[PDB]
DNA sequence: CGTCCGAAGAGATTCAGAG
DNA sequence: CTCTGAATCTCTTCCTCGTGTGGTCAGGACG
RNA sequence: GCAGAGGUUCUAGCUACACCCUCUAUAAAAAACUAAGGACCACACGA
């Protein structure tokens, strides 16, 4: 089931439930428990942001790997702003700090 | 080629801020034209900046001490 | 980026600046055409342009157009993901209450209004109605007045009075109440009532009104006025399907709603009927109520199929919401999962990975590597290259996995090590080849075991992954200092089958030059492989300061322990591979040479010792047959022994001697008799039959059997699985757990019966049953333990705090279960141990306890060693490393940064699978006796009796170690005296189970006082020697004439005169409860330890675990003594009988009510400190943390769950018990306010608190004080000072819903937090940055 | 051609015993 | 007669990832 | 090579993640080339 980029999903999440659907593996809750056990604050910030649903972040890394400068642009997941979204919409204004 | 990064921890005994001096040696190697001390043996970057650990010539003092000599002849570089 | 996170209430203006729009039309799109509605929830105007930089109609189609809306529809056109943004809102006809603040536990709307959620619920409902400004009326503001009762006020009332009903009204009610003047209003009435329960209510109405005058709230906004909608894209139509279009989703909420909005509208404007209306704003307030939290009422609004439709609360919250789903572990590009292979040409720090994977997942890096070396202009002839496979791009990529690491991955990743780094190895092939020696480690078989693998892409995520990732970086667990790739199954039973000897072997005898020679020799095939041969070795040893000397003996041994000499390193003695070398061998030889060698020496001998393993494993030939297991001759005569038992017992019971119950005993015990006989039997068969000489006569060696050498090694196997094979099955038991009478006697080598195997079949169902509920609660568990920790990272490198907590090898009765040895390893003291001789630093105040510093402890016989423990550590937001100790993981102290939460939780958690769910005292050994607060007066029988009740006998022997620890029963009996050395195998101390005696403590004449026969005491008669004796009746059966009277024993003299306790104006009484047997009757002299009155008298699972973890309260707790002094009774058993402790200086505020049925240890006569325990049975944690203090609590918690994965024989540091536990109690209680800000009845963190009273005390000023609480791990983590984190375990819609109220913003801080943002983490390399951010605020 | 209709525990909530 | 403790009722989950399938608002005709 | 158009092919190709050249209102000497969508519930199975 190996996979580089491929269609994304809804929650714009890029593996697509993967299947036949050119798909990457869910990278759950437990594996973020062990590398937050691992002193991994980079593989983890990249992995669940830069090659999950950052949009920029995603074209920026692909980009980046393409040119050979393996750099992290970090961005935001948009996972986040949905779920921002999605608290506002209940009527709850979640918002940040500048 | 490397197996393990025993030696650069008792080097910096720190094994997070070894993380960060090596990945901004890799930087240095790989954005910029900087070439490395320790001559490679096809290795990567990520890998030759643990070496240039491991020999003890670079870590975050002599990296910061020298990219500072750098921006002090950048200014200069202009009188 | 951006600064903490903030949550509140939404403004109904605030909504209206969030919406670009407003939807009429519930229509979402049209199906003539996928165009979206003009006014519907899918809309070009109110959300933004469908297609990139394209208007509707299609005037404007170029980037240059951007920032203008459109002319005959006016839509703006811009970028399509602004429709990922951009919202929308319902502007309802009738204001509508939120269901997350209406139908809240708490009831967040009623609790304001201080009214009961029935009648709230009630006037939503539009079935009674509320009392808007009464005035000058009987009905008050908050008045219930249902349909007959409003008839008969407004027929009467009929003046300017209005009683407004429905959502509106409540909006009434909350717009004229003042928050203000009710907080001061309330304000008296709390400081005045003194009823606990109504002042808790108080408090938290007024908690309620503080959090709304404190955020900027109003508690109007509750009561919506308008919804808003989601960004199109976020509720999409679903795929076409064919153009089929249709998913019971959000859309369907937001179309009822606004269907039944338009309804009000037009219901308004036509001026309907009151009913009809009525009826239509109940139906749209159930509308929004099922758009907002569906299933928050009787009945879940159900789409197609008949099932609950996701409402905006269902994508919020569970295992599907977007917090667990989307945010907390999302999935991941660069990612491939296949079936794994062994491969043991492989190091551990590198891994096999098919060709067709690494090409997949390094596309970007090969395409890369093309434009570098021009192999292809551009990314699209790259990638069409990387579609044909030509023989170029294997070469390129062959280039960038020379040392790019990838993260191998196992789906149920319990522990720490489940993921791993590894150098990927290109083979051919499509199954990833997983190192032989990390699959332990892995908990990985290879039986269709799939793991994922993920591509680390930036420099810092490869070279993080390099440094501390790599297997080679993961030696020692975790959990424990042990050694986690120690070889498993297969080299273990080489190595074994390697160092064992025959008696007589072929080439035995010979001397030998070297291991080079032994490896000679067996090649040549002239000599066996374990032939009993002395060879000469050059062992080296690390003796001098850190130079390896060489030692050349002839040390005997045979050939195969000669042939591991050469792989072992260097430093290693030879005394590590002289013997068979089994599972535990290995263990202590890789822990051995990792502590002597250090890393990569530990690496490489590691692969070396797993090549030779594997190598003479499949030299050995090490099979299995029938041959090979062994049934013992002696079994059939066993069996028909136990036979003619169980049968002699039936013809008993058949007769009448023995019942049903002791004949089930007897035959359980009989047979459990023949079963341990059988499988000794077994045992001297497989290990002892083997019959071999020695050149001479006759020899008796251990055996060389197949099945024999593939158990005892530990390669794998048991006991019991051994007893499974040859040996008796067994007493199998019943689902419900009772044991089958007759056993499965048939082995698995013989037959079984059919009722035999339906018996092994029912044990097996129940076993397979119990591991799948097991590992469900043990995730459960592990998700528990990960989220009341992840904000515990070591920020600090000391505190100087001298507080810890002595650590002492536990005793439960039996040998040491942990010596202090391995009880104390890799931490940090906090006071200098000592020897026997006094004022002697053997161990400074603040030195790591290495493998060095525990070996001169055991040498020097230490007994009791305090150290820093994390409890302790006044570190706020985090601990200091010494307070930690070592890492368990490498051989130093924990670095600074490192987060130990999550180590802990997952330490924990990861056993959770390999649980379970269901007189005298003798002296074993020589050695001291010693008495721990011991009062106890001579008898005339030359023995020893106890007047304490905490006696503790601890045998301590010529080292001064405490080698047993027994408890002893009040008023047993000691046989020896005090510092009496006496002989393993006698008894010291006994006593009567079901008695519990009054020994006086001091001989004398005691008179009858207040004992009356007939009244009190009844001379009740005695059938069995011939003289009555006198029982105390029991004050319940008694009544109340004799009830009143105080039945006491008073002492005197031959003269008449009291006698007075020694030392105690008090003399000395005794009191005599209910139930007492009293054979000595007046006018009998009593000597001293003389009985007067003979008073007559649980889990180790998972859930054990879990109870302890979450403080689950006893069944039936262990009262404990609040305060100290002397016990008095008061009421006489009235339904609860109370009882009162009075000091002998303070005053006595404390009363406790006790049931009847609880057994006393205490009476009214003795003495009892804070703390000493009262009742029988287990105590709960909030006491212990109450009255003997936070390091007692902390001691009990982690002996308990220690001694709970004792008996599972897993073993895990009491660190992690030990930090986890001060994450449950980080929780604080200020009981007295002082000078702090903090309210009495507020409870804030204890860093809080710490941090603003030694603030407070810096100064001249005087810091308050607190009272410390300990709350379970499911209620500690829900009550975090994070929302997001709160929101994202359990209870998502309490926890946001609360936070709403108060206003609350989140300051991230956490790792769980940063993770559910996607920032940088404060764990590992993250934490320098987030030290770095800090240190430039 | 478009448009309108089990189970397990915790906590809130009654609810009750006793002066 | 007003709270006390206690029974009652209601909420809130109850592992963690894969791989094959299959079923899903369903406006419908009229200006 | 960043706002548009044209070119030798093949309707259309202006960096759309995207591939060559020209200039700011004008269209051709020129070979390698092209496309940027996609959910939930149930079942069975594996670890
Ligand atoms: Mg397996």
């Amino acid at each position: 089931h190996a996979r580089s980029t491929g269609s994304y999903s809804l929650v714009t999440q890029q593996p697509l439930g993967g299947k036949a659907q050119f798909g990457g593996q869910r990278f759950g809750e437990m594996e973020v428990w062990a590398l937050e056990a691992y002193g991994a604050a980079y593989t983890l910030q990249e992995m669940l942001t830069v090659k999950s649903d950052d949009v920029n972040g995603r074209t920026k890394m692909y980009k980046n790997i393409v040119d050979g400068n393996h750099q992290m642009e970090p961005g935001m997941p948009e996972s986040f702003n949905v779920l921002l979204k999605e608290i506002r919409s209940l009527g709850i204004n979640i918002e940040l700090e500048d | 080629a490397r197996v393990t990064v025993q030696d650069a921890v008792e080097k910096i005994g720190n094994r997070f801020d070894l993380v960060l001096v090596a990945a901004r040696r890799a930087r240095q190697m790989q954005v910029g034209g900087k070439d490395p001390l320790v001559p490679e043996e096809n290795d990567k970057t990520t890998v030759i900046a643990l070496r240039e650990i491991e020999e003890g010539l670079i870590n975050n003092q002599i990296l910061d001490v020298r990219e500072r000599q750098e921006q002090q002849e950048q200014e200069a570089a202009e009188l | 980026e951006f600064d903490a996170i903030k949550i509140a209430l939404a403004s109904p203006d605030m909504i209206r600046s969030w919406s670009f729009g407003e939807v009429k039309k519930p229509e979402t799109i049209n199906y003539r055409t996928f165009k979206p509605e003009r006014d519907g929830l899918f809309c070009a105007r109110i959300f933004g342009p469908v297609k990139d930089y394209e208007c509707l109609c299609g005037k404007y189609k170029r980037l240059k157009h951007r920032g203008v809306i459109c002319e005959k529809c006016g839509v703006e056109v811009t970028q399509t993901k602004v429709r990922r943004e951009r919202m929308g809102h319902i502007e309802l006809a009738s204001p509508t209450a939120h269901i997350w603040f209406l139908k809240s536990l708490p009831s967040r709307i009623g609790l304001l209004l201080d009214m009961p959620l029935r009648d709230i619920e009630r006037v939503l409902y539009f079935e009674s109605y509320v009392v808007i400004e009464g005035g000058m009326t009987n009905l008050e503001r908050q008045q219930i007045l249902t349909e007959e009762q409003y008839l008969d006020a407004l027929e009467e009332f009929g003046d300017e009075f209005d009683a407004k009903m429905g959502a509106e009204a409540i909006q009434a009610l909350l717009k004229s109440m003042d928050l203000e003047q009710e907080c001061e209003q309330l304000r008296e009435e709390l400081n005045e009532t003194n009823s606990e329960t109504k002042r808790k209510k108080l408090t938290k109405r007024i908690k309620l009104l503080e959090a709304f005058v404190q955020s900027g709230n109003k508690p109007e906004w509750m009561i919506l006025t308008v919804l808003p909608v989601l960004p199109p894209d976020l509720r999409p139509l679903v795929p076409l399907d064919g153009g089929r279009f249709a998913t019971s989703d959000l859309n369907d909420l937001y179309r009822r709603v606004i269907n039944r909005n338009n309804r009000l509208k037009r219901l308004l404007d036509l001026a309907a009927p009151d009913i009809i209306v009525r009826n239509e704003k109940r139906m749209l307030q159930e509308a929004v109520d099922a758009l907002l939290d569906n299933g928050r009422r009787g009945r879940a609004i159900t789409g197609s199929n008949k099932r609950p439709l996701k409402s905006l609360a269902d994508m919020i919250k569970g295992k599907q919401g977007r917090f667990r789903q989307n945010l907390l572990g999302k999935r991941v590009d660069y990612s491939g999962r296949s079936v794994i292979t062994v491969g043991p040409y492989l190091r551990l720090h590198q891994c096999g990975l098919p060709k067709k994977m690494a090409l997949e997942l390094f596309k970007p890096f090969i395409y890369g590597k093309l434009e570098l070396r021009g192999l292809a202009t551009t990314i699209k002839a790259a990638k069409k290259m990387v579609e044909r496979e030509e023989a170029v791009v294997w070469d390129i990529l062959d280039e960038v996995i020379r040392e790019h690491p990838v993260l191998l991955n196992r789906a149920p990743t319990l522990h720490r090590l489940g993921i791993q780094a590894f150098e990927p190895v290109l083979i051919e092939g499509k199954a990833i080849q997983l190192h032989p020696l990390v699959c332990a480690a892995y908990n990985a078989d290879f039986d269709g075991d799939q793991m994922a693998v993920h591509v680390p892409l930036t420099l810092e995520a490869q070279l993080e992954a390099r440094a501390l990732m790599m297997s080679t970086n993961n030696i020692l667990s975790p959990a424990n200092g042990e050694p986690i790739i120690v070889p498993s199954q297969d080299v273990v039973l080489g190595l074994y089958y390697m160092t064992r000897d025959c008696v007589n072997a072929k080439g035995e005898g010979m001397v030998l030059t070297g291991p080079k020679e032994a490896e000679r020799l067996y090649r040549s095939g002239l000599a066996s492989l374990h032939a009993r041969v002395k060879v000469r070795i050059t062992e080296y040893e690390k003796d001098a300061n850190g130079e390896l000397v060489a030692k050349t003996s002839l040390k005997d041994t045979t050939v195969g322990r000669a042939i591991l000499w050469m792989i072992v390193p260097k430093g290693l003695p030879y005394s590590i591979v002289n013997q068979a070398l089994g599972k535990k061998a290995i263990s202590k030889m890789l822990n051995t040479c990792y502590r002597i060698l250090g890393l990569k020496p530990t690496v490489i001998f590691a692969d070396q010792i797993m090549y030779t393993g594997f190598a003479y494993a499949a030299r050995s030939g090490a099979s299995v047959g029938i041959d090979d297991m062994v049934i013992p001759e002696k079994k059939h005569e066993i069996i028909s022994e136990a036979e003619a038992e169980v049968a002699e017992i039936q013809e008993q019971f058949q007769s009448g001697l023995v019942t049903a119950g002791e004949r089930y005993n007897k035959v359980i015990d009989i047979w459990a008799a023949a079963n341990d006989r059988v499988s000794k039997a077994m045992m001297d068969n497989l290990q002892t039959e083997t019959v071999i000489n020695r050149d001479g006569q006759e020899e008796k060696q251990v055996s060389f059997n197949s099945i024999y050498m593939m158990a005892d090694s530990g390669a794998r196997g048991s006991a019991a699985q051994i007893r499974q094979l040859a040996g008796m099955r067994g007493l199998m038991a019943k689902p419900d757990g009772s044991i089958i009478e007759t056993p499965i006697t048939a082995n698995f080598r013989e037959g079984l019966n059919v009722l035999q195997y339906f018996i092994s079949t029912h044990g097996a169902r129940k076993g397979l049953a119990d591991t799948a509920l097991k590992t469900a609660n043990s995730g459960y568990l592990t998700r528990r333990l990960v989220d009341v920790a992840q904000d515990l990272v070591v920020t600090e490198d000391d505190c100087g705090t001298h507080e810890g907590i002595m650590m002492t090898p536990v005793i439960e009765g039996g040998d040491v279960k942990e010596p202090l040895r391995d009880r104390v390893l890799g931490r940090v003291t906090a006071e200098d141990v000592l020897k026997p001789g006094t004022a002697d630093i053997l161990v400074p105040r603040n030195t790591l306890l290495h493998e060095q510093w525990c070996d001169l402890l055991e040498e020097n016989s230490v007994d009791a060693v305090k150290v820093r423990s994390v409890v302790s550590c006044d570190t706020d937001f985090g601990v200091c490393a010494h307070c930690y100790g070592r890492d368990l993981a490498r051989g130093h102290i924990i670095n600074k940064g490192e987060a130990i939460g999550v180590i802990a939780a997952q330490s924990i958690g990861e056993p959770g699978t390999q649980l379970t769910m269901r007189s005298s005292i003798q002296v074993k050994n020589k050695g001291s006796i010693k008495l721990s607060n011991v009062k106890s007066v001579v008898n005339s029988s030359g023995k020893l009796v106890i007047t304490s009740r905490n006696t503790e006998l601890k045998l301590i022997d010529e080292f001064g170690r405490t080698k047993e620890s027994y408890k002893v029963p009040y008023g047993a009996v000691l046989a020896k005296g005090d510092g009496e050395q006496v002989a393993g195998g006698e008894t010291v101390a006994n006593w009567d189970p079901h008695t519990m005696p009054v020994i006086t403590e001091v001989s004398g004449f005691v008179r009858f006082t207040d004992m009356i026969d007939g009244q009190t005491i009844t001379r009740q008669t005695d059938e069995l020697t011939g003289l009555s004796s006198l029982v105390v009746l029991d004050s319940a059966e008694r009544t109340a004439g004799g009830k009143d009277l105080r039945p006491a024993l008073k002492i005197v003299d031959a003269q008449g005169n009291d006698v007075l306790i020694p030392g105690t104006d008090m003399p000395a009484q005794y009191f005599l409860p209910g139930k007492a047997i009293v054979q000595l009757e007046d006018g009998v002299q009593i000597s001293s330890g003389d009985t007067l009155a003979r008073i007559p008298q649980i889990t180790g699972g998972l859930p054990r675990v879990a109870d302890l973890f979450e403080a689950r309260r006893p069944k039936e707790p262990a009262i404990l003594a609040e305060i100290s002094g002397i016990v008095s009774f008061g009421k006489e058993t009235k339904g609860k009988r109370r009882l009162v402790i009075t000091p002998v200086d303070g005053s006595d505020p404390y009363e406790e009510m006790i049931p009847k049925w609880r057994q006393l240890n205490v009476f009214e006569g003795e003495r009892v400190e804070r703390g000493d325990v009262i009742s029988d049975g287990p105590e709960a944690p909030h006491d212990i943390l109450r009255l003997r203090g936070v390091h007692a609590v902390t001691r009990y918690i982690v002996n308990e769950v220690q001694d709970v994965y004792r008996l599972q024989g897993v073993k895990i540091n009491d660190k992690h018990i030990e930090v986890i536990v001060r994450q449950m109690l980080r929780k604080a209680t200020i009981v007295n306010a002082g000078s702090s800000d903090f309210l009495e009845g507020e409870q804030v963190e204890y860093s809080r608190v710490k941090i603003a009273n030694r603030e407070l005390e810096a100064n001249g000023k005087v810091g308050a004080t607190y009272s410390r609480d300990l709350l379970g791990i499911t209620k500690a983590s829900l009550a975090t000072e994070s929302f997001i984190s709160a929101a994202s375990f359990q209870e998502t819609t309490r926890v946001l819903t609360e936070a709403a109220v108060a206003g609350k913003r989140d300051e991230l801080r956490g790792l769980k937090e940063n993770v559910i943002v996607g920032r940088l983490i404060p764990a590992g390399t993250g934490y320098a940055y987030h030290q770095d951010r800090m240190r430039r605020r």
